């Protein structure tokens, strides 16, 4: 029964890149398959298998955000880089140890509570 | 009047000496009167599949046409 | 036709020589390590010796039941606002150290797992509350079958999944596993990947982690309290020992020397010093 | 009598061979000789190629430099041959394969050199991660260099960048990599050029693994790690220099599969 | 049914028992095991093969290359010490990080012989000749090869052939030694001396480098399995 | 009488397990069987009868 | 041929005597004992004697298991500032009295070790708290091998250490050890020293303790409550009983006379007393 | 169908009328239908350290010269 | 499986059991014992070696090398006794203290036959004949030669042959005696007197001193052992 | 492989029809590997009290002079 | 689990010497390994083993201190002579049963309260 949790998360321009923060308890990827939903409401981002690779992202973020393991620690981050004003949003992280379902929000058992990133319009 | 079988030797042990090696039985004695209160032997057959695979008629052969 | 209980080679009465024989004189360039007796290099008397390596064999060895993990889990009250914590474990020896450095002195292996469960329990609240002798399932989730969601759902029914109903207090749940592996032997290291990048794909969908395999899934162990929720929440661990038993493996490998980081073969820095300070000309 | 010295020997397979008047004869791993999948320990049904000769034949890597500043090299197969003419060619063109080798590994120097290099065949060679942030994260690109090989390093090095790692293997020689003592690595099938004795190396090394056959692409079997022992140092000069190099050669190869090309990221 | 009675031992679960349980995957298919190449049967195999002994373990040269190479020069005569070692297999720093080493830290009596194995690692035009010696315990650690010289050692010449092997026999006065740093049953000492010196030509390193390897031999035996200390899980 | 030891394992209840237990009903006449037409005997019987494979698993 | 439950030596009749034998008279200065029967001194009948030696025997001298210490050990609050006391003992007989006094007789033995555990337990606040049926974990640390530090830490994952999981409340935990001594028989009393003084050391460092050596050393006994912390302090006393099966002796000796005083053969004053007042001439 | 075995004996009770001397052996049964689930014979095998100690193609004679 | 039924004494340890019991470290190379000289094997034999007899116990000769010095001297003849004693082998204070009394005295019931021995330890000038003796118990404790004389003992002659030996036969009421002090089960009196008196020429000391000697004959037996009390820890 | 021995008989019943009279005998099946974890047979042996008694070079006989 | 009490500990003067007791619980030197550590700070003097000897000091102190063990009374001795006025530091005493780890401050286990020693400066 793993808790997560959103850490380091905040305000930066337009065009940059900032790094977030996913630790978990346990006996951590024990419930397997982290992921990385956006949305101020629910929207998904990046997923991501415990075991073996396996990466994919959401095809509107394709090409630009990478989520990594890191099971020693027990953190799941989530690279974010050359933000744009649409990026500011309400992220979360995600599990669920079903190997499988990927692409539905309701499908999870597990969320922690949230940090707020803000792609500021500077330029 | 006990029961033994043998067993399908998985992770041989080192050893041929006792374990491993020379075939490895068990022993089985029923303490009940009852055959429902029998242990389940699990030593079961295997038939072939034609009661299923081939419910026809006639004879297949696997290399003539099928309708002919 | 050798044992692990037989005696060893019996030292042979040498005497004084002078010859064209060269015992003392080798070549490690060949690779091969000079084997050289007692009788060798000095005059030694006949013994008859008495010592067996038959504790040093490789069932031996390995003949002790190691902690793997600890699984929390609790019973609160039907008040709480929390959900009624039930642990779930991903199956695998790596979660600690001992067991696993000493699994590591060998490239592979087969061995019939036999594990163990010592469970315990405790109240937390301070409450003179009152808890009846609690019942435990530990559950069998093979990969890709019907992980819990809840702590009572359909899921627990196990009409296929091996189960073991524990009551607090008495002698110890165990139960046996053979070799589960999907090899031949399980490989406690595997230089490669799952996937294999391609050139008209996306580096996303390609990407995949050094080291990891399905070799070494097997699946997890879900456990949790069958009672229902009491006035006093009761708190509760589970220990797990394995052990293997009937016991194989294949080419050596040094032991592990730095502190261990994650389940790779990776290593955390300022952990990269093993050895002490020790004078060359100085006993 | 007619001569037959453990420092010269003669290696011959398809249409290569290799010649050497000093050697410390050559060591067969575990005992074991190369040979086919036999039919009892047979996995997959399809009809299995033999190319033999055809990919059975020593393959002369790229050849590096061996100065005093010089940490240490390491190569994995069936990886530095996934460029090599037919074997090369085979591999890609099938999902599982088994072979064997012959590193011949190569380097002389004078009377008036000394030094040693330890060459050790370590059986899934599995090395380390360069960064304190993600573990087992290292990139297929660089853990396949191919032929040009990876370096080992004095020192560790922890990457911080995460904005985008570099994903590759941060070996420091006294830990062979994979963190345990260099010392201990003579458990390995292994021969010790010290520049004294003999001028090259030899290593038969059997198909190992825990499967029968399997995937090339995919699955490095043996793990060729030439470290320096002792430094090399020449009369009074600072800065020496001979040159090392490795064929080694396929044995007892075939293949299961035959699927269409691979073409791998290799960059 | 059948009267019994229960005897003390009755639900403990010793963590070295042996005993037959349950199953929990009846009739799985166990996949028969193919002849992989290299396989062990006892631990005693992977400690007969040399080790490289990390000698100097200087502030400097710890943790590094350094650490594995003695080096000799080609100074004068002098009966000083090349290196000073103590027969603690499983407990000195020079000697306990190494195979040997390690698999004795997993047991609490090692008995048996030990087998030193020295390479030279210097030019083909260099030469000499060495003093490699083991004297048994209880006396004065020998600082000058007078002393070395008045006990089990074995006079090494550097030539065609370059490495060398002393064998230390098993004369110790329990059947079996602690493996750790006790008085009691205490090992001894291994020292190596020049015989001559190093003597080289002109246009030849007057420095060079020599590596050891520590193996057991084939009397080599051990008991009573413990854990070791060569890693530790903090948190 | 006969001196016995328990073993870790004593009062566990296995899911799978196989063992002889005592019965309700001594002695009840069971009703001997017939010769059914058709008796499977191993899943793998089911398994090598072809199976049409719904293919085409568009929203539509 | 002989056995223990064989009766003694059948006492033959005896009559009247005046010969130039002399049986009473014998010097004991020869060192030697002189054997009287019955039928010497006096006339005696013939006696078909039944007494037998059996419980006389080795074995059945020490055929009963001793108590040689007491561990205690706690669990208490998780908001307690101490922490939780885990107990370690040093391996020996010596700690307590009898025992070691019956083990005294002889110089020297080879025995194995059956060990005996009957734990207890109590609370120890006056408060009506609660404690679940509490787990024990007894964990042998032979010489040199990790030694707790804490309650929890990574070395009682004993991936090689024979440990003991008691659960309270049930037949008390045993297990059997033979004989691991490094000689050939276990040495109750040593005449020596483990170091020998030198001349050109210091006093410091060739110094060491008369009586003492590595041959009575065998490792300690760590045990704990492998149960968290729970809100009422609850205190436990282990109980070690040993008993030497298979036993052999060598070379007796005089039993202790004067009371005990440390592990050595060193005695106290004030206990050199260790008899009575009783006259010469009375009976 | 037990399974008796031999013990090597360790040390040896005052006894050879019953305990110590002739041979001590012990009994063995087989509870179980899966290898897995039986308990570890221990009478394992010993052999050759030479797949490690002469991995070498050539044959090695202890007293000639090594490299020839 | 097999129906099974628990009986008392289920999860009861006994202390004098004999069980099996799993072991804890499997397989342990045990090390082979060698044939150390001197084995004992029964309690009996530390027995039937005589020991000195601590006689006088009188305040100030107590604790000291006095107690086993009963002095004789050469005065003129008398019947009065040289020595009393209880045949209390496990009780009396004299006997209690021996080897024989500290074998016994793990051990409720005793029976058999004991053996004095006395060693004369004066001149070799000096003579004399004494008469020491034993009685059966149950009637008057003997304090006059012709008492004792009345009973089973034997009369010695000083001379070459320094020692002597009486045997106290086993003549009592039940098969075994309790080891205390009781009536029912008492032992008797032993008793020495001057058969002549002792004789010195001049030059020659007045006092001498004679040692005594207790053990057992083959006929001795003992049973139901159990803890003794001639050692305590307080504290 | 059972290890059947005989009984010292103390207080015979009044039976030779099972009990007390026909010797009684008592089997007795090793459980475990190890020499140590066997039962103590008790039926050890007995010597003679020389090596304490007589530890002399010469013979001793008890009729004739101690010191000739 | 053993506890620690330093004793027989003050006020001196100059070249004299001064005894200091330190008694422990249990089950004493089964935690084996006594120590004696000065300083005000943190520094060794002495160090010792329950078993065999096994004596050694620290080099600042060697050839004027003596390290002793009363394995009955369970208590560990160090007799200080000639004192000088630079032996006035807090004393301590340790434990520890790793039969190594005698030259690290924070390698113990086991701590007593302490005792402070003036070799007053009167002479
Ligand atoms: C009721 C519980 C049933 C447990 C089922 C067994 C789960 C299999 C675990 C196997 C662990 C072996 C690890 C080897 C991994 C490797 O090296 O590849
Ligand atoms: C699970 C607990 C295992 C216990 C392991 C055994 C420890 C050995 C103790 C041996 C005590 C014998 C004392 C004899 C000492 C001597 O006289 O030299």
């Amino acid at each position: 029964q793993v808790q997560l949790q959103e850490s380091g998360g905040g305000s930066v321009q337009a065009g940059g890149s900032l790094t977030l923060s996913c630790a978990a308890s346990g006996i951590t990827y024990c419930m397997g398959w982290y992921r990385q939903v956006r949305g101020k409401e629910r929207e998904g981002v990046a997923f991501i298998k415990t075991n073996d690779g396996t990466t994919d992202y959401a095809d509107s973020v394709k090409g630009r955000f990478t989520i990594s393991q890191n099971h020693a620690t027990k953190t799941v981050y989530l690279q974010m880089n050359s933000l744009k004003p649409e990026d500011t949003a309400a992220y979360y992280c995600a599990a669920t140890w079903r190997w499988s379902c990927p692409l539905d929000p309701e499908g999870y058992q597990y969320w922690g509570q949230g940090t707020q990133v803000t792609v500021s319009s500077h330029h | 009047g006990a029961q033994v079988s043998s067993q399908k030797v998985g992770a041989h042990e080192n050893s041929n000496r006792a374990y491993g090696g020379s075939t490895i039985n068990y022993t089985t004695i029923n303490y009940y009167r009852d055959s429902a209160s029998n242990a389940a032997s699990k030593q079961d057959f295997s038939q072939d599949p034609s009661k299923f695979t081939e419910p026809i008629k006639d004879v297949l052969i696997k290399t003539a046409p099928m309708l002919n | 036709a050798a044992t692990s209980r037989d005696a060893l080679p019996n030292t042979e009465a040498s005497g004084p020589t002078h010859s064209k024989e060269i015992p003392a004189l080798t070549a490690v360039e060949t690779g091969a390590t000079n084997p050289l007796v007692p009788s060798d290099t000095v005059q030694t008397r006949h013994v008859v010796q008495h010592r067996s390596r038959s504790e040093s064999s490789i069932e031996s060895f390995f003949a002790r039941g190691a902690c793997v993990t600890i699984m929390t889990v609790d019973n609160p009250a039907s008040t709480t606002n929390k959900d009624k914590l039930f642990a779930v474990w991903k199956i695998t020896y790596k979660d600690t150290v001992q067991l696993r450095r000493k699994l590591e002195f060998f490239t592979y292996s087969r061995f019939d797992m036999e594990l163990t469960f010592v469970v315990t329990a405790n109240f937390t609240e301070t409450n003179n509350g009152h808890a009846l002798n609690q019942v435990y399932q530990i559950m069998y989730v093979p990969p890709g079958a019907p992980v819990p969601e809840k702590w009572d759902d359909y899921t627990w029914q196990t009409s296929s999944n091996p189960s073991i109903f524990y009551t607090y207090g008495t002698a110890p749940a165990r139960i046996s596993v053979p070799y589960v592996g999907i090899s031949n032997a399980y490989s406690h290291f595997y230089d490669g990947f799952s996937k294999v990048p391609l050139k008209d794909q996306s580096a996303a969908l390609g990407d995949s982690l050094y080291g990891a395999a399905s070799l070494n899934d097997f699946g997890i162990l879900a456990v949790r309290v069958v009672n229902d929720h009491n006035p006093t929440k009761v708190t509760s661990k589970i220990r797990v020992y394995l052990k293997p038993k009937h016991i194989r493996v294949w080419c050596p490998r040094p032991p592990r020397a730095v502190a261990y980081y994650g389940p790779g073969v990776d290593y955390k820095d300022g952990t990269l010093t093993p050895l002490s300070t020790k004078d060359l000309t100085t006993y | 009598a007619c001569g037959y010295s453990d420092r010269v020997l003669q290696l011959t397979l398809g249409n290569s061979t290799i010649t050497t008047q000093e050697a410390a004869n050559s060591v067969v791993a575990y005992g074991r000789w190369p040979e086919y999948l036999r039919d009892s320990e047979a996995n997959p049904v399809d009809q299995p190629t033999e190319p033999d000769v055809a990919a059975c034949r020593f393959y002369t890597l790229d050849t590096v430099s061996w100065t005093k500043e010089s940490r240490g090299w390491w190569w994995k197969l069936p990886d530095a041959l996934r460029d090599m003419g037919l074997f090369g060619q085979n591999m890609y063109y099938h999902y599982l394969g088994r072979s064997g080798y012959t590193v011949h590994v190569q380097c002389n120097a004078s009377k008036f050199h000394q030094g040693a290099l330890g060459v050790f065949a370590v059986p899934e060679m599995c090395l380390a991660g360069d960064s304190n942030t993600t573990t087992m994260h290292t990139s297929y690109q660089n853990a396949n260099p191919g032929e040009k090989g990876g370096t080992f390093t004095g020192t560790f090095t922890p990457d911080n960048n995460q904005t985008s790692p570099a994903r590759r293997f941060c070996p420091v020689d006294y830990l062979l990599g994979n963190g345990t003592l260099l010392g201990n690595a003579f458990v390995f099938p292994h021969q010790i050029i010290n520049l004294r004795t003999n001028n090259c190396a030899t290593l038969v090394l059997p198909y190992v693994n825990s499967l029968s056959i399997d995937s090339m692409v995919k699955h490095n079997n043996w793990g060729i790690a030439i470290l320096p022992l002792a430094p090399l140092n020449f009369a009074s000069e600072s800065s020496p220099e001979i040159p090392i190099t490795l064929t080694i050669a396929p044995m007892c190869c075939e293949f299961n599969g035959l699927r269409n090309i691979t073409l791998p990221r290799l960059q | 049914g059948l009267p019994v009675m229960n005897t003390p031992g009755s639900n403990q679960y010793l963590t070295a028992d042996n005993f037959q349980s349950p199953c929990a995957l009846p009739e799985f298919d166990v996949t028969p095991p193919i002849d992989i190449p290299g396989e062990v049967k006892n631990m005693m195999e992977l400690a007969e093969i040399d080790t490289m002994i990390p000698f100097d373990l200087s502030a400097t040269k710890k943790n590094t290359m350094e650490m594995y190479r003695v080096r000799l020069s080609d100074k004068p005569h002098t009966d000083d010490p090349i290196l000073c070692l103590s027969l603690s297999p499983a407990s000195d720093p020079r000697l306990s990080h190494t195979m040997l080493g390690e698999i004795l830290n997993y047991y609490t009596h090692w008995a048996g012989s030990l087998k030193f194995t020295f390479l030279f690692c210097g030019s083909m035009m260099a030469t000499g000749k060495l003093l490699v010696s083991y004297a048994p315990p209880g006396a004065d650690p020998p600082k000058k090869r007078k002393e070395a010289m008045l006990g089990t050692h074995v006079i090494w010449d550097i030539g065609l052939q370059s490495s060398c092997t002393m064998v230390v026999p098993w004369i110790s006065n329990t059947t079996y030694r602690q493996t750790i740093d006790d008085s009691f049953t205490e090992g001894g000492y291994i020292s190596v001396f020049y015989q001559t010196r190093i003597v080289v030509p002109l246009s030849t390193p007057r420095e060079m480098d020599i590596l050891g390897f520590v193996s057991a031999c084939n009397d080599f035996s051990v008991r009573l399995l413990r854990d070791t200390t060569h890693i530790e899980q903090k948190a």
